[PDB]
């Protein structure tokens, strides 16, 4: 009757190091709505997060998108994070150019 | 005419208790959101100077309250008829009104239904309509709703008649931002082995509006019946991000090429190529 979150991480540019860029999120397939999103810079929740309000697809199931600025480096690492009534704890879904 | 053709309110009602419900909203020209929606105020938020079309401030402030006494009410009345509909707590209700504006002109208006994630109801010919995922309760809901003549009326009223005046002006409204051409860019990349002896080649495609987008990996002129096509995702700032990949066995990738085709490129297609031995 629940679905839980299927999770996708992606730079809006090509990753260059130490070129600014656009770290992207996207939250779906996901029932009911009540969901916690965050993205992570070595571990840590970055606050200058964006994001979408709440919407669905025609299966009714909701979809987001966080968004922060990033200048990918060779050591940073960056990562969604999602917890969700059908998960126990918090799934974490890292970037990976 | 390109970039969205109509425009849609969605609801989602969240009942976690028999004293607790909120409903979250928004309005959107197909996948861009124009409008969000404060759930405890029950106030419209206007995120573009040109989100409120052709209406005057008078008949925004009207529309506002129609949706401000309806969401309101909506969580009054599931919470009243929740018992006698064998109800359990926490359940989800979700809700999407619109209207079209289809090629020779007509514009269709629409209004769907759903209850714990599943098709509940439709509206066709200014009627309630159960879906069979609904069940017994969904034709109940039905016989239920057609009692008051005031609501069947509004939403008539709303679905027909504001929905399409309301959509072209809009339309016109937005079109700086609604009709704007932005060009992709694109890139290669080697994804995970698919299996023994393959490899797995991946053209990004990213940053590109209006959404209709062709990209197909290619030898010279001969497309790829292979070419796999991932799920349009989104970017910030009204662009989208598309994944076309290619399996193929190491020894046959070199001669492989990505071409994207975009209305913003003006007949000058994207050509990327993958070079072998590491030399991308
Ligand atoms: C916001 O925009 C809407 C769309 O406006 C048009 O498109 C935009 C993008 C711009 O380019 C505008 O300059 C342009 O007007 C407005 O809605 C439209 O308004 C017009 C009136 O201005 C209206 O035209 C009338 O149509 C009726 C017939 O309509 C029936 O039949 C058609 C099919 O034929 C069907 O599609 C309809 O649903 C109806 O079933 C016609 O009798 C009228 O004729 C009379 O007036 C004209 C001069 O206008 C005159 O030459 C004639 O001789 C005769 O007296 C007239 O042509 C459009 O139908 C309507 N479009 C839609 C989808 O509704 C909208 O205007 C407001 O709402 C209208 C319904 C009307 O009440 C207006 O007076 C309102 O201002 C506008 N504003 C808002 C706030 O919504
Ligand atoms: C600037 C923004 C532009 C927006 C342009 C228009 C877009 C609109 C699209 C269609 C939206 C239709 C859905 C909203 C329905 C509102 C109904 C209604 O009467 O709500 C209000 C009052 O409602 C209540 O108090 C009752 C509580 C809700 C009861 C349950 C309703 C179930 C949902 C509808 C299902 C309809 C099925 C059959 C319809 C034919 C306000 O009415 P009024 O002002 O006359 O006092
Ligand atoms: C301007 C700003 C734009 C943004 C506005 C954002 C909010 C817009 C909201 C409108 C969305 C409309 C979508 C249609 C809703 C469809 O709802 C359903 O299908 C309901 C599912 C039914 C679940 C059954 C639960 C049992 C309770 C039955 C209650 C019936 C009460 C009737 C009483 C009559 C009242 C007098
Ligand atoms: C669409 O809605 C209107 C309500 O205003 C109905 O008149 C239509 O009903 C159909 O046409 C009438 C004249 C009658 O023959 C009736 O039996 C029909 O159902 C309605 N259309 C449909 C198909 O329900
Ligand atoms: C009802 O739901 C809210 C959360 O939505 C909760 O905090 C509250 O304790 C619940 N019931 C009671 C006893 O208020
Ligand atoms: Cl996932
Ligand atoms: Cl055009
Ligand atoms: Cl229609
Ligand atoms: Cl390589
Ligand atoms: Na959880």
């Amino acid at each position: 009757i629940q679905r839980t979150p299927k999770i996708q991480v992606y730079s809006r540019h090509p990753a260059e190091n130490g070129k600014s860029n656009f770290l992207n999120c996207y939250v779906s397939g996901f029932h009911p709505s009540d969901i916690e999103v965050d993205l992570l810079k070595n571990g840590e929740r970055i606050e200058k997060v964006e994001h979408s309000d709440l919407s669905f697809s025609k299966d009714w199931s909701f979809y987001l998108l966080y968004y922060t600025e990033f200048t990918p480096t060779e050591k940073d690492e960056y990562a969604c994070r999602v917890n969700h009534v059908t998960l126990s704890q918090p799934k974490i879904v890292k970037w990976d150019r | 005419f390109q970039g969205p053709t109509s425009f849609h309110v969605i609801q989602t009602s969240s009942f976690t208790n028999s004293t607790w419900a909120q409903t979250q909203g928004s309005g959107w020209l197909d996948d861009l959101q124009i409008h969000g929606w404060d759930s405890d105020s029950g106030t419209a938020i206007f995120l573009k100077p040109w989100s409120k079309g052709n209406f005057s401030d008078k008949e925004v402030a009207e529309l506002e309250e129609i949706f401000r006494v309806y969401i309101f009410g909506f969580a009054r009345e599931v919470q009243d008829f929740a018992g006698d509909f064998q109800m359990k707590y926490p359940f989800e209700i979700q809700g999407i009104a619109g209207c079209e504006l289809h090629s020779g002109g007509a514009i269709v208006s629409f209004l769907r239904g759903a209850l714990g994630g599943l098709d509940f109801l439709s509206v066709k010919n200014a009627s309630c309509v159960p879906s069979p995922e609904g069940g017994s309760r969904a034709q109940k809901f039905c016989a239920l709703i057609i009692q008051y003549q005031g609501i069947m009326e509004t939403v008539r009223i709303l679905l027909y008649e504001t929905c399409p005046r309301y959509l072209l002006g809009v339309l016109n409204a937005g079109k700086a931002d609604l009709q704007r051409q932005v060009k992709p860019e694109a890139w290669l990349s080697s994804g995970p082995s698919p299996g023994p002896g393959r490899l797995q080649l991946v053209c990004h495609v990213s940053g590109f509006y209006p959404k209709p987008v062709w990209v197909m990996w290619m030898r010279g002129e001969q497309e790829q019946q292979g070419t796999q096509l991932g799920d349009i995702l989104p970017n910030a700032n009204w662009t989208w991000y598309l994944r076309a990949t290619l399996d193929v066995a190491d020894g046959e990738a070199a001669g492989l090429s990505c071409r994207v085709k975009h209305s913003s490129l003006e007949g000058q297609d994207i050509i990327l190529y993958w070079r072998g031995s590491g030399l991308n």
